[PDB]
């Protein structure tokens, strides 16, 4: 009776998938994008919700900071990947706006699927929307508002960094702005290249946000293994070699002979222990860094002429100690250092939070290394709270690079949106479609800040375009009262981040181009 | 693995041929005789038959011996199908004629394995069956003394 | 069949039936890279194992990459891999034209005739379109003009119509700045090297040679000026005697006293390097930088910072190659004649990071007849898709420069081609017109393709090319533009000889194999 | 690792076998063909040997005649087929001759192959073997030498069965010979028809075949229930109604309204079957035979009757009797009947075999029906016998059809070969190979019987032709004795089955011919 079909022409696989055409391959993989653009919109703003993420490895992290939720999300489809990976690029830029890539390459890639069922394939989108991103790099630079040039001191620093804390950290927007302030202006490089690698964060559980602090110089969570823990004179030498004397590397072997020979050896071994701790004894060596371990001898001898040690197993920390102090690590066993040691105004330790930990002060030499010490009651407030460090560390270095601000909170986006249009209008041909496109990808951004803030969008966009008439190109959303009530977001202080805003735009329309090219998917099994 | 072919003749049968077929026949024959073989003569034993549900029967006529054997070589059931007819015509003619069968069969055993075509033997087995039958017929006695106490005692 | 009686397991294809087989794998690999044929083609996605994208529409990795399993696919993958390794692009040419004489052949075939018959022609068919090949080529003197509209020709076809613009230039300078006096030119004097830097269209190239490891050591310089190069294979690190017998001694003191010997024989070739600094002139910065191949310990790598020297280690086998000429220098295996002579010169060394990856640039050199390409492609599969874009290029180019006629274009000799073979049809004397027939429309698979992935009418394409050229004297063909017949020369898309003699040679030895199988079978399992 | 082929391109059955051609469908059918021919080439011949067959009722049949071997065999190739076919025509055309068409048909086949694989096709092969079969039916009529008109009496015919009787039973052909001779007299159709199924054959185990004999009547294995078994007078009434009364058709109930109709009923119907017997009493009869059953009043008033009773279940076996008796069976109750009563001379019951049977004996009026009565010690050998029986019966009959006769023993099938092939030799054409190999087939034939023998056969058949130098035609293969030294079939009296060879040739070929022109094989899924 039931008839079957039989193959066709080429059933020639093993198992493989093949997808090709418009509604198979190119719109399926725009709305996979869509799916993940959804996934991330909730925690889009500062008055966005959190995820709780559980991966693959049974680690619970609970943020709303994108960066890191995209990382922990297990995504297979291979076209849903490219969306997601181009974000990278925009965190190694300028560390922030990685939000940018799927709300706009997605409304891009989504938008064009209103195009590519009526009328003119990615042929032809595409181009409008290369067209159309080249000239917002004509009208972003004439957007530009302020620039970070004048009063370059604790106070101004505090303002400008309030953006990159206050869309993450909503109620800490004082608080964490004089902390990070306090750590990027300590390590001013005399108007030069900022280096964000000289802030480290040390998290340390107990009371809440309000007891963190920074601190200039290194904290480390070990022991002493000695009773020389309050030192103030502070001559630091490091070194690289265990505190326990040195054997030959070929082989090594002790031959004895007859009963002096094995009677007086143990003594050879006393006498060189003894003269190589004095020799840095005598030239007041105060502080002895080694990464490997310590012999009862050696703690005999660190005794007997009062020298603190400390083992760091982290090459890392012995390398940063070395540039922190102003110190060279030597490999071999300790000479009388006369010249390589480095120099701390108080090192001591400290039971902080119920772990013991050693501090290496510097009150004179300030500018070479800040610690931001981080309190909280979770250690998912303190990993949250860390994040925030970031931005501020990372949006300090973009303001180095390039010191000019555009407006926030939408301003830009309908300004974008509104010339952009205008120049679709005018455009002598059927490429005015996705131009006009490109400018709602703009539309759609400062609507995904009022459905997260409780205010109803459609009534936003209506107003933010009233106030625009050619004349304003400054009122965006006010977002922290019910009713839109729009109003200039430069009196608020709603501005920064030119580079990122240039950037972003060229990326994400890159990413959707890509997605857009792509015509057959040809899979492959799984194992 | 020579007679493999793509189809067969017939389904799946067993065929044997030739002088192994023969072999096998005679013997089969010889172990169905050895049921009757000690139940010859005045001092002969008797047999205890169990069927399958445990009833017995204790004898030592060939007619009742001999259809309880259960036999199902083609060939063995000659030697019983041949005690039914000695029954009919005979009425004590059971063992003996299986045992004289089987015996036959022997005698020629050694030389139906080289050569000697059937036909021969066929020739040979009625020639002497023809003269010793004519013979007991020729050394048979009789008696002319019907209707009396003779005759009577002739048959005790 | 004997086979079967042999082996119940056993397979055989029947006469009337394996070329069938043979055919319909031929059409099946036909409908895959039909699509990809010219710049107009299309883009596939290649989903891996693993979970890489690759994005690209190259015939030989679209052969390769692909679950197809049948015997008969596996043949034709085998003498189209060969394309990349003796004339690099023109894959999916290999491929069309096989399909088609396989494809029309059974036109004839099924029409009661043997195999044989069609076999025979194709040979002969081969023969005239070969003195056709011959009667094409155009001496064009090999300016670097010539070269570029041959760059541009081919890296059309593997760009997405941007990127065009930054690799032509980088294709014509990089190889025919290698070798002068007519020597053959060594591709492996051209470097690639893939950074994730800033986007697809910011590819440069780069005068000297970039390293893929720098400094191991805080107390070097990251910026060296005026730099003499030590090229040197020697091992600085702590070697062992090769018996193992090791040190018998007595003492604590002997014990250190060992270790200050065992470490002699290390100083001892160290110390030899410091007096180079020292012998060029050391009154101002005069760089030093050592490149020691091998693996090098700490030990010498501090005693070498103390005199402000620059080292590095553990380079590549082909570093020591390309590095050397490109600095000028004398590439050493031991210590025993050092003098200044056996130094380079570079005007500029320095390092850049890119995330917490070393790249190490020598750059500033006269003429180091060795350039490096930096791909700085934002993703994995952009990377990728230059790399190849460049190695396709530079061979594009390479066969233009070591031949010295071009052929016209795409469809401009295979419509003329075709032509040239009806002409003589009635030539061949015999049965083989059929072969003639069947050849000479194989031949335009090319144009037609092109035809139909650039969205125009099939049929209406070729007869207004065929009919213009007819009534003319120009090799014109196929215009993906307007559909027009248009001259090669003109346009400015041309090929290489080395490709036409492969498509004719190639196409024709595998397709006349295949229709002469007619019993398949597999066996010995 | 390894590929398989793909199909190809009619690949839509369910899992059907296909064959096509010269080697998969045309030497497959031969090739099964020879398998049948030599399954019974063993038992050909009067020196062939027995098989012994378990059927699949798990029967045991033991014979040499092919006719009743094949019928039990399950030959499933339809190949095989299309010759046992043909050898049950033989069988009910003559009855006889049957090996014929399986040796003859399997040459045919054999030798087409050796032609096939050097040169013509089947449409060439099939037409010489019809060319030189023409010529055979002309040389058949020339090889007559005897006819079976003279002395047609009981000594004639007890020689001309033994050819028939002497091929399958070798030890019996005299006294066997004997017995069907005094039966085929016995129904002399007053030269008419001869009737074979006038002559039967009565089974009864007990001594070797010398006890056997004819008896002119039947014989049936019946009781009487009753004391008068011995009639002598024989006045047989046959009826076929049973022996009880009257019964309704529908249904029918007894109304009794008073005491005198319930205790008179049941003694008036005692009163009508006395009047019900004595109708047929009052004529004299002895016998009455039913096949129905019998009252046990009826038995009450056979007794007060002196009737006679027996019954006969089988409504052929009562038919055949009231043909031998001379009666009519009546389906009515037993009116007087005077005009339609038969006549036997002695009637009796006797035990023979441990076996009571009823004999209708004529002594008279004997040519009515024959009963051939057999005795052994076992069944197989009685059921063989039997067999042996209708070859002499069915072999009279095909005397009378065509009373001509040609030399046997092999004389006819040398002087056919010879003939056809000098004949072929003068054919200007390629058709004398086929012609010659036609010959040839018939050479097969007495080869058989020398390979039985245990003569060497090629020395036997060129002693065959050797004797046959144009002037003798009559000697014909001696298989009596070792070296067969050739002799005159005449002399011998070996010649029968003339008509049998006319359309054994006919059936033969037909069967070849058929094989030959199947070219392609469709099979259904075997189940």
């Amino acid at each position: 009776h039931v008839p079957k079909a039989p193959g066709f022409a080429q059933m020639l696989k093993e198992g493989a998938k093949h997808f090709s055409g418009l509604e198979e391959a190119v719109y399926r993989n725009i709305q996979a994008c869509k799916e993940l653009a959804q996934t991330t919109r909730t925690a889009y703003g500062p008055n966005g919700m959190n995820k709780m993420v559980i991966n693959h490895l049974e680690k619970l992290f609970v943020t709303n900071d994108a960066a890191t939720i995209l990382r922990e999300l297990e995504v297979q489809h291979p076209a849903a990947k490219m969306i997601v990976m181009a974000s990278h690029m925009q965190e190694q830029e300028v560390g922030d706006g990685t939000n940018f890539v799927l709300v706009f390459a997605g409304a891009l890639l989504e938008l064009a699927e209103e195009l590519l069922r009526i009328g003119l394939s990615v042929s032809e989108v595409i181009e409008g929307y290369e067209i159309a991103c080249r000239k917002a790099h004509e009208i972003l630079p004439n957007l530009v508002c302020c620039s970070a040039k004048n009063l370059r001191d604790i106070d101004e620093v505090s303002s400008l960094l309030r953006t990159s804390i206050m869309s993450k950290q909503y109620g800490n927007e004082v608080f964490l702005a004089k902390l990070i302030a306090q750590a990027c202006v300590s390590i001013f490089p005399d108007s030069g290249h900022f280096n964000v690698d000289n802030i480290r964060v040390c998290k340390i559980l107990g009371s809440g946000i309000s007891s963190s602090s920074v601190l200039h110089g290194m904290v480390f969570k070990k022991e002493t293994e000695g009773d020389v823990t309050s030192v103030k004179d502070a001559k630091i030498a490091v070194y690289s070699c265990p505190f326990d004397g040195m054997i030959t590397e070929t082989k090594g072997t002790v031959l004895i002979k007859t009963a002096e020979e094995l009677m007086n050896f143990s003594k050879g071994e006393e006498n060189l222990m003894d003269a190589q701790v004095k020799a840095i004894a005598d030239t007041g060596a105060n502080v002895v860094v080694t990464g490997g371990k310590v012999a009862d001898m050696a703690l005999h001898y660190a005794n007997k002429y009062n020298i603190m040690l400390v083992r760091l197993n982290s090459k890392w920390d012995l390398r940063r100690l070395c540039k922190t102090v102003g110190a060279t690590a030597l490999p071999r066993l300790t000479p009388p250092v006369l010249e390589e040691m480095g120099h701390c105004d108080s090192v001591y330790l400290s039971e902080v939070g119920d772990t013991q930990v050693v501090v290496f002060k510097h009150e004179k030499e300030d500018g070479a290394i800040s610690t931001i010490v981080l309190r909280g009651s979770t250690d998912n407030l303190m990993d949250d709270i860390e994040r925030a460090v970031d931005d501020g560390v990372n949006t300090f270095k973009v303001l180095t690079r390039d010191k000019r601000l555009v407006p926030g909170g939408g301003a830009t986006e309908i300004e974008l949106a509104k010339q952009i249009t205008s120049y679709g209008e005018t455009c002598p041909g059927l490429e005015q479609y996705a131009i006009k496109k490109f400018a709602e990808a703009f539309e759609a951004i400062p609507r995904a800040l009022a459905e997260n803030s409780g205010v109803k969008a459609n009534e936003v966009i209506s107003k933010l375009y009233a106030v625009h008439q050619e004349g304003n190109k400054n009122v965006g959303l006010d977002i922290e009262a019910e009713v839109p009530a729009v109003k200039d977001m430069l009196e608020a202080g709603i501005l920064d981040t030119y580079l990122g805003k240039y950037w972003a735009i060229k990326l994400a329309t890159n990413a959707a181009v890509t997605v857009l090219r792509v015509d057959q998917i040809i899979m492959a099994k799984p194992a | 693995m020579m007679p493999t072919p793509v189809i067969l003749l017939k389904e799946g049968t067993d065929s044997s041929q030739g002088i192994p077929q023969l072999v096998s026949n005679i013997s089969a024959c010889q172990v169905i005789a050895e049921a009757v073989r000690t139940t010859l003569g005045p001092r002969g034993m008797d047999k205890l038959i169990v069927d399958g549900r445990g009833k017995a029967t204790i004898s030592n006529d060939g007619a009742t011996i001999l259809k309880l054997l259960d036999v199902v070589h083609p060939a063995a059931k000659t030697l019983v199908d041949i005690a039914k007819s000695q029954d009919a015509e005979v009425g004590d003619g059971t063992t003996s004629v299986t045992l004289l069968a089987a015996e036959f069969l022997k005698q020629v055993k050694p030389y139906v394995e080289e050569g000697l075509h059937p036909q021969i033997i066929i020739r040979a087995f009625r020639t002497a069956t023809q003269l010793a039958v004519n013979k007991i017929k020729e050394i048979a006695v009789t008696v002319k003394k019907a209707d009396k106490v003779e005759q009577r005692k002739l048959l005790e | 069949a004997a086979v079967k009686t042999l082996n119940p397991k056993a397979e055989v294809a029947r006469a009337q039936a394996a070329l069938a087989v043979n055919i319909s794998a031929a059409r099946g690999l036909q409908d895959v890279l039909r699509t990809n044929l010219g710049p107009k083609g299309t883009m596939k996605m290649l989903v891996s194992g693993a979970g890489d994208i690759k994005l690209t529409k190259d015939g030989n990795v679209l052969l390769h990459e692909m679950q197809i399993q049948h015997p008969t696919a596996s043949l034709i993958a085998k003498v189209a891999t060969a394309q990349d390794d003796i004339t690099g692009d023109g894959t999916t040419s290999n491929v069309l034209i096989i399909g088609e004489l396989l494809k029309q052949a059974d036109l004839y075939i099924s029409e009661g005739l043997h195999p044989r018959i069609i076999t025979e022609g194709f040979e002969a068919a081969k023969e005239k379109a070969l003195q056709f090949l011959e009667e094409v080529k155009v001496s064009r003197e090999m300016d670097r003009e010539t070269l570029i509209d041959v760059a541009r020709t081919s890296l059309r076809t593997k760009v997405h119509a941007e990127l065009a613009d930054v690799l032509t230039e980088a294709v014509v300078d990089s190889i025919l700045a290698i070798k002068k006096q007519d020597e053959p030119i060594d591709l492996f004097m051209i470097e690639i090297m893939e950074m994730k830097h800033k986007s697809e269209t910011d590819t440069s190239l780069i005068r000297g040679l970039v390293l893929d490891h720098g400094a191991r050591h805080p107390d070097m310089k990251k910026r060296v000026e005026d730099a003499y190069i030590l090229t040197c294979n020697v091992s600085l690190e702590y070697e062992k005697t090769e018996v193992n017998s090791g040190f018998f001694y007595k003492s604590a003191e002997e014990r250190e006293k060992l270790v200050k010997a065992e470490r002699k024989f290390i100083e001892d070739r160290v110390k030899k390097i410091i007096e180079l600094k020292r012998k060029v002139c050391g009154d101002s910065d005069k760089g030093f930088v050592v490149i020691n191949q091998k693996g090098i310990d700490p030990f010498s790598l501090d005693a070498l910072s103390k005199e402000g020297i620059v080292a590095l280690r553990r380079a590549k086998r082909r570093n020591m190659e390309r590095l050397t000429l490109a600095c000028g220098g004398v590439a050493l295996n031991s210590f025993d004649d050092l003098s200044p002579d056996c130094l380079g010169h570079a005007g500029l060394v320095y390092e850049y990071t890119l995330g917490e990856e070393k790249f190490t640039f020598i750059e500033k050199c006269n003429n180091p007849r060795s350039v490096t390409l930096l791909i700085k492609g934002p993703n994995k599969h952009t990377l990728t898709q230059i790399k190849d874009a460049v190695r396709d290029g530079l061979r594009a180019v390479k066969n233009a420069i070591d031949d010295g006629c071009v052929v016209p274009g795409a469809g401009a000799v295979e419509v003329a081609m075709a032509e040239a073979l009806i002409k003589h049809k009635p030539s061949v004397k015999g049965r083989a017109q059929l072969g003639v027939q069947a050849f000479a429309d194989a031949l335009l698979i090319i144009p037609k393709v092109l035809a139909q992935n650039s969205g125009f009418d099939l049929q209406e394409t070729l007869v207004k090319i065929q009919a213009e050229h007819s009534e003319s004297g120009q090799l014109v063909g196929v215009d993906l533009n307007t559909g027009e017949p248009m001259v090669a020369a003109e346009v400015g898309v041309w090929d290489n000889y080395c490709v036409k003699k492969q498509l004719l040679h190639s196409c024709t030895v595998i397709a006349t194999n295949i229709l002469l199988v007619d019993e398949i079978m597999r066996a010995g399992m």
